[PDB]
RNA sequence: GUGAAAUGCGCAGAUACCGGGAGGAACGCCGAUGGCGAAGGCAGCCACCUGGUCCACCCGUGACGCUGAGGCGCGAAAGCGUG
RNA sequence: AGCCUACGGGCAGGCGCCGAGGGUAGGGCCCGUGACUGGGGCGAAGUCGUAACAAGGUAGCUGUACCGGAAGGUGCGGCUGGA
RNA sequence: AGUAAAAAUGUA
RNA sequence: CGCGGGGUGGAGCAGCCUGGUAGCUCGUCGGGCUCAUAACCCGAAGGUCGUCGGUUCAAAUCCGGCCCCCGCAACCA
RNA sequence: UGGAGCCAUGGGGGAAUCUGGGCGGACCACCGCCUAAGGCUAAGUACUCCGGGUGACCGAUAGCGCACCAGUACCGUGAGGG
RNA sequence: CUGGCCAGGGUGAAGCUGGGGUGAGACCCAGUGGAGGCCCGAACCGGUGGGGGAUGCAAACCCCUCGGAUGAGCUGGGGCU
RNA sequence: CUACGCAAUGGUCGUCAGCGUAGGGUUAGGCGGGACCUAAGGUGAAGCCGAAAGGCGUAGCCGAAGGGCAGCCGGUUAAUAUUCCGGCCCUUCCCGCAGGUGCGAUGGGGGGACGCUCUAGGCUAGGGGGACCGGAGCCAUGGACGAGCCCGGCCAGAAGCGCAGGGUGGGAGGUAGGCAAAUCCGCCUCCCAACAAGCUCUGCGUGGUGGGGAAGCCCGUACGGGUGACAACCCCCCGAAGCCAGGGAGCCAAGAAAAGCCUCUAAGCACAACCUGCGGGAACCCGUACCGCAAACCGACACAGGUGGGCGGGUGCAAGAGCACUCAGGCGCGCGGGAGAACCCUCGCCAAGGAACUCUGCAAGUUGGCCCCGUAACUUCGGGAGAAGGGGUGCUCCCUGGGGUGAUGAGCCCCGGGGAGCCGCAGUGAACAGGCUCUGGCGACUGUUUACCAAAAACACAGCUCUCUGCGAACUCGUAAGAGGAGGUAUAGGGAGCGACGCUUGCCCGGUGCCGGAAGGUCAAGGGGAGGGGUGCAAGCCCCGAACCGAAGCCCCGGUGAACGGCGGCCGUAACUAUAACGGUCCUAAGGUAGCGAAAUUCCUUGUCGGGUAAGUUCCGACCUGCACGAAAAGCGUAACGACCGGAGCGCUGUCUCGGCGAGGGACCCGGUGAAAUUGAACUGGCCGUGAAGAUGCGGCCUACCCGUGGCAGGACGAAAAGACCCCGUGGA
RNA sequence: GGUUUGGCACCUCGAUGUCGGCUCGUCGCAUCCUGGGGCUGAAGAAGGUCCCAAGGGUUGGGCUGUUCGCCCAUUAAAGCG
């Protein structure tokens, strides 16, 4: 829903927060599943590859399951949803049959109790994982995999989806979030419905921290350093560019395609 | 004003370490040029 | 395409025809000097939820009525905010 | 610390409250005035078109929105006070 | 098979 | 003032480079249409090519001299 | 880059065993040299930490940085300077 | 990566609770509550204006003054470029 | 530390010392490290990569103020002590005995285990009183033999007890999961039990008992020793930020790991083995002096600088780690002694005036705490607010209301309320302790920055838009392997500009960029070889070489502005004049819209009017002929915010008219110690003149006894720095 | 004449600090006052103009960095170098 602070400071008269109202009925991760140190760090061995990282609260992983041909046929109670710092979306802690239980991207609609699974079969219902070729052609599903067990990749941020477009061959087509039309394999398996917590994209940061907690540091524009620093550099008083939008790299920032021309994963795309 | 010697062994030892000196090729040439030349300590001292 | 034209589109293969798919909006005939609602206004079909309205029986209450400054709700279209 | 006494006491006198009024500060209501600017009223002489009244030569009018030297044009819906 | 082009302005 | 662009019928532009030919649009004058005036139509007239000199057989045209119009520039102290 | 062979080889093609195969400065024909795609081999040659011998070499601001308890004192985080 | 520090005041958000309100509401009052790159101001961090200093106490200092002071805060130790 | 010492070191002195010579001095199963654990990271079997050198890298290994682990109170030394000693209390290993039990991991599970802010109830630390307890003593100088003054009224302590809390359901079935191997976890099912109890685990109180135990007096160099009393060792009150601790509540940014430690089982092995007792043995290595906000550390120095953690008492002030004084404890800053100049520094006051000072109220003053009334425009309804502007404030006595601790009564604390009355110039009587308001510009705001001349209108910022990227993502680093991105997946990640918020953001794809265009034009290697050449008697062996087929790119076609960018000229025309709504014409890709406008932009320029002043090149409001605004290198606004830059008032002032006096540190005199830049040599005057054009040094003339000391700063083209400007160099970056 | 703008480039680039102000002055006379004086289109008062003459005087504010100006209120005058 999005809270709102009334105006008793500034950067808090615009700032928003989620309303962690589904969550609910568990905070504290799952110490089986999720207890793993997670690594922070903003770049690789040695210099830093991705500028303005850094800083932001503490955080632990919770390893989540993105693959569930794992236990085919094994349903699983729904017990709770928790936050997880470490995406967009929510996730639900579901407790197999098996015993064993684990973590899934928590789909929009789920509710706790409500059982599911993932299977051939499977009920074609917000929750269960099926393989995309036995799913109602028009039907939206996300956690998709991109190829045969090699795990879910597509759709997984909140309130993200693909809807089935149709078949062809041993390939269905999804409308990806994006927006681009792909030819995903059949045996890929994809868990229904939408992602969730769709008013994510409705917050207001609203400060700079906030920004910080975030791990997200200051980024200064290519036009304030100099010659040296990026190309939009220099300039006696403010100036504009110097043509043409270009990165601090050199290439051109508005405009210029990226993707590898020859690429083999073409030919499975249309958008 | 803090000015720039903030002596420290462990840091001593381990970066002008006569093990730290070995392990680079670079170092064990620092070793190997001061020994041909004769000093009387290859590594800074530091007890 | 017009009054006639021109812009524009098409020999990179348009217009015209057939097959396939996507998507959005609107619901032809029925349809009317027709119906419904307090007003604005309401049209494919199906279901669920629901308001008002009319007829017959004279069964019940027993003047419990009418209007209505203010208040309150609704209120075509265009317009504004967020997605 | 005086003055009369009939020594209880009264008087003068001193202190304080309130207090006209003066002073400081900050407000409220009304009036005059002000470089410049916004429309409005009437104009016996000007400039530009011609919007509306006869399909007024694109029915007109209208709430709204946009745009235009000006009247006004066009969009969305509405009215007949048009056919 | 009768919806259908343009053509302003002017009083001594 | 220093490099550079320009003055051609009444207005606004060609023509200059590739010297011997002054073109275009509006306006002005004559006649129509109209009751009338615009518009519309038909027909005419109108230019020292800034100025003084030079080259040449001939100069708007090419060469220097001034007259003005417009545009850059006039920086380090 | 030249008329550019010879010797080597990253890439592609890809033989022959003496009627075999390379070379003699493109390339041909002559004439002639030599036997690739396995390996080894003293001596004559280089240098001077070390020992000795000399010197129209220095003689303590010279001569090695050091004649002396010097790569020390001292300086530098350090390499290093000295 | 792992530890540590931030005197004492001030203001008084959302929530709760109770009352009012309506058909149910929105909402409105109190009381509670203790939010915030909130306020004042030590430590701690900083370095605004002025003066002094100028072979200095000092190869950046001293005094007065001033800014931040629960945060994009300050800080020790162990690391990396 | 101690004994001898004083050359040098010490800014003087020096018998002293951190100095010289010598001798001592550092004692641990429990404190801290290691024979424990893991973090970032390092290393690194395997494995990948690389011209060599090397670079990655799983497990493992290293890596610690983090986790884990058993010592408290006293006493002694000249110098060490949780280390030696005394009392009290623990920890492991090993062997033995006894009694228990399926014992047993490098494996499974649990646990260890975690944020921020706010917090409850108890405790202790610490502190304050006491008429009570113990104790030498003391009546001074007018008064007091006094409930007088003065000093001390604690520490540790096993079991056992009490008081606070912390943890925790107990059963019995199944069981497809925990890379099943489990009686353990985990899941389903159901007798039971409960906002518990029971069982455990800390803290605190108590505890056999063991220590400690002043003031003053006597000895006394030193340091300390009897004294001291058989000392007392009790009662209330205040009270943590610490403990009980893994307590509670709220919140979003969602808060290490591993071992120890429980338990489950596998091999194995049960004459094992582990478990609880109880005895007796065993228990290594390293550090321990001393300095430690500093004279012992970093700053060449005994340097006014820098340096992390804990304790840090009392009274008063609303609070407090603030301010004043002061305990304990430590110091008086390793040159002194006199003077009583100018001048400098720091500091106090000042007649009348009160910003006239000046670039500028720069500096300084004013104001200041708290309680109480009382407060404007504007506003995003938070704020503006401490707006402003006022009143109160000490002490005395009387009356009176709550709360905490008790016990509902009492003292003891904690907040109040109303009366009278007292003295000063003055009551936050000293110290800490805002001056205010009006109006502009820029930027929204807290924040960041040029360490050492710039703190800002600059960067950042939430937020807006464009663009790329479908995941072995784009992108970044790397030769690569690999890594970041991300253990993320378009509500995400990269790049770019703009920069809260409000109203908005026009027109121009000609040129440039990027995006789309299976056509054409052009196009390399290569394919193809018409045709030609060199040689051979020749078969041949060699060379060139036209057609034509041949990518990307460019061409061409089209799109695109929150892509780079651009967004006109000349004439004419309306009742006086003006001006031009209107028109003509040339050019363009299209000719700048709204809104602003002598502005952080306006040359002319102090434009022209208004306002403000006695007077206003600034400032504010207007007008627009805008040299040379203008919409995301954003346009115009905007409450709040600002050590930002401007203009005004009020307040108050030594800024000033205009200076005066006073204080302290220097300066000055004496004793001690004793530098520096600079320096051709000097026996170094003025004026006119001359000279390389500004002379102590030449000419003439003038003046002038030799030498100092305190002062001033005109000259010695005074010092300093082989001029940053300028030019030159076929100089550099 | 040597106070402006310049011209030339002679000393100085192993450095001659380069506007304005303040403080402190000092000199020139081509005199702004004040003292003498000649003409006058000098009635008087007040001026104009030239001559002699620096001895001493030659104000305080607004604006601007300004010099300079302009302005306010004065003055015997508000001199120039
Ligand atoms: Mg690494
Ligand atoms: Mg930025
Ligand atoms: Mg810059
Ligand atoms: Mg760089
Ligand atoms: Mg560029
Ligand atoms: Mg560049
Ligand atoms: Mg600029
Ligand atoms: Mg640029
Ligand atoms: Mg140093
Ligand atoms: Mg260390
Ligand atoms: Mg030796
Ligand atoms: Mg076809
Ligand atoms: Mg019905
Ligand atoms: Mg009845
Ligand atoms: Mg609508
Ligand atoms: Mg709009
Ligand atoms: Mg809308
Ligand atoms: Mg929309
Ligand atoms: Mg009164
Ligand atoms: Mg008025
Ligand atoms: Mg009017
Ligand atoms: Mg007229
Ligand atoms: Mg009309
Ligand atoms: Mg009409
Ligand atoms: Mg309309
Ligand atoms: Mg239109
Ligand atoms: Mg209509
Ligand atoms: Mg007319
Ligand atoms: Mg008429
Ligand atoms: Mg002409
Ligand atoms: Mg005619
Ligand atoms: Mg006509
Ligand atoms: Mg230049
Ligand atoms: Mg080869
Ligand atoms: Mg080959
Ligand atoms: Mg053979
Ligand atoms: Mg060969
Ligand atoms: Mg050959
Ligand atoms: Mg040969
Ligand atoms: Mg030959
Ligand atoms: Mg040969
Ligand atoms: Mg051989
Ligand atoms: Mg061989
Ligand atoms: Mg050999
Ligand atoms: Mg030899
Ligand atoms: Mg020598
Ligand atoms: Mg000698
Ligand atoms: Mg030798
Ligand atoms: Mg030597
Ligand atoms: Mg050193
Ligand atoms: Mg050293
Ligand atoms: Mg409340
Ligand atoms: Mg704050
Ligand atoms: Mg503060
Ligand atoms: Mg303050
Ligand atoms: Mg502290
Ligand atoms: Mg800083
Ligand atoms: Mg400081
Ligand atoms: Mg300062
Ligand atoms: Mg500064
Ligand atoms: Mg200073
Ligand atoms: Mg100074
Ligand atoms: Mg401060
Ligand atoms: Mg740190
Ligand atoms: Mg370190
Ligand atoms: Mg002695
Ligand atoms: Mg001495
Ligand atoms: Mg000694
Ligand atoms: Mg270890
Ligand atoms: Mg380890
Ligand atoms: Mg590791
Ligand atoms: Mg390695
Ligand atoms: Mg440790
Ligand atoms: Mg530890
Ligand atoms: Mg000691
Ligand atoms: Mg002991
Ligand atoms: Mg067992
Ligand atoms: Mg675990
Ligand atoms: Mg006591
Ligand atoms: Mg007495
Ligand atoms: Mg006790
Ligand atoms: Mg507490
Ligand atoms: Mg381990
Ligand atoms: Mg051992
Ligand atoms: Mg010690
Ligand atoms: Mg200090
Ligand atoms: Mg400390
Ligand atoms: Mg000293
Ligand atoms: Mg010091
Ligand atoms: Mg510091
Ligand atoms: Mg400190
Ligand atoms: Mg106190
Ligand atoms: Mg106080
Ligand atoms: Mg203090
Ligand atoms: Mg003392
Ligand atoms: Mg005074
Ligand atoms: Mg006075
Ligand atoms: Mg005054
Ligand atoms: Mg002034
Ligand atoms: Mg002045
Ligand atoms: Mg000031
Ligand atoms: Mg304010
Ligand atoms: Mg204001
Ligand atoms: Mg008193
Ligand atoms: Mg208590
Ligand atoms: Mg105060
Ligand atoms: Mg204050
Ligand atoms: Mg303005
Ligand atoms: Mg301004
Ligand atoms: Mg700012
Ligand atoms: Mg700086
Ligand atoms: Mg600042
Ligand atoms: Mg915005
Ligand atoms: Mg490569
Ligand atoms: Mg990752
Ligand atoms: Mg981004
Ligand atoms: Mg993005
Ligand atoms: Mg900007
Ligand atoms: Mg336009
Ligand atoms: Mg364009
Ligand atoms: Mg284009
Ligand atoms: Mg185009
Ligand atoms: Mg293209
Ligand atoms: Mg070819
Ligand atoms: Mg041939
Ligand atoms: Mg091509
Ligand atoms: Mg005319
Ligand atoms: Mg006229
Ligand atoms: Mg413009
Ligand atoms: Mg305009
Ligand atoms: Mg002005
Ligand atoms: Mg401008
Ligand atoms: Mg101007
Ligand atoms: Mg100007
Ligand atoms: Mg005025
Ligand atoms: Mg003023
Ligand atoms: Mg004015
Ligand atoms: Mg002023
Ligand atoms: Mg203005
Ligand atoms: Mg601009
Ligand atoms: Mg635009
Ligand atoms: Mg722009
Ligand atoms: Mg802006
Ligand atoms: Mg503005
Ligand atoms: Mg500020
Ligand atoms: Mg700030
Ligand atoms: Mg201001
Ligand atoms: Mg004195
Ligand atoms: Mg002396
Ligand atoms: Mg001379
Ligand atoms: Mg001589
Ligand atoms: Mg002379
Ligand atoms: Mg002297
Ligand atoms: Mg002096
Ligand atoms: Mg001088
Ligand atoms: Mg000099
Ligand atoms: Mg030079
Ligand atoms: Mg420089
Ligand atoms: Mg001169
Ligand atoms: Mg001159
Ligand atoms: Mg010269
Ligand atoms: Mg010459
Ligand atoms: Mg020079
Ligand atoms: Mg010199
Ligand atoms: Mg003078
Ligand atoms: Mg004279
Ligand atoms: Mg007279």
């Amino acid at each position: 829903a999005v809270k709102k602070f009334k105006p008793y400071t500034p950067s808090r008269r615009f700032m928003t927060v989620a309303d962690f109202s589904e969550i609910t009925k568990t905070e504290p991760e799952k110490s089986l599943v999720k207890p793993l140190k997670k690594t922070g760090g903003r770049n690789n061995q040695g210099r830093i590859t991705v500028r303005f990282r850094g800083g932001g609260h503490k955080r632990l992983y919770r390893i989540i399951d993105f693959k569930r041909w794992d236990k085919v046929g094994i349903p699983a109670k729904v017990a709770a949803i928790e936050y997880d710092p470490n995406r967009s979306a929510r996730i639900a802690l579901l407790h197999y049959v098996d015993g064993e239980k684990r973590y899934i991207i928590a789909p929009d609609g789920l509710q706790v109790g409500q059982q599911v699974v993932a299977g051939p079969d499977a009920p074609i219902q917000v929750g269960n994982a099926l393989p995309l070729r036995f799913i109602p052609v028009g039907t939206v599903v996300h956690a998709v995999e991109l190829e045969p067990k090699k795990g879910a990749k597509l759709a997984r941020a909140a309130g993200t989806s693909a809807q089935i477009q149709g078949r062809e061959g041993d390939y269905v087509i999804l409308r990806l979030p994006s927006g681009e039309l792909r030819k995903v394999h059949g045996e890929c398996y994809a868990t229904v419905g939408a992602v969730g917590n769709a008013d994510h994209k409705n917050i207001v940061l609203g400060k700079a921290g906030r920004s910080r907690w975030l791990g997200r540091r200051p980024h200064v524009r290519g036009a304030a350093m100099n010659p040296v620093d990026h190309p939009h550099g220099g300039g006696e008083g403010r100036a504009p560019r110097g043509r043409p939008p270009a990165s601090p790299w050199g290439w051109q920032t508005k405009g210029l395609k990226t993707r590898k021309r020859r690429k083999p994963s073409s030919r499975f795309i249309i958008a | 004003m803090k000015r720039t010697w903030q002596p420290n062994r462990r840091k001593r030892a381990k970066t002008h370490g006569f093990r730290a000196r070995m392990r680079t090729p670079g170092g064990r040439k620092v070793l190997k040029r001061r020994r041909q030349k004769g000093r009387w300590r290859l590594t800074p001292a530091v007890r």
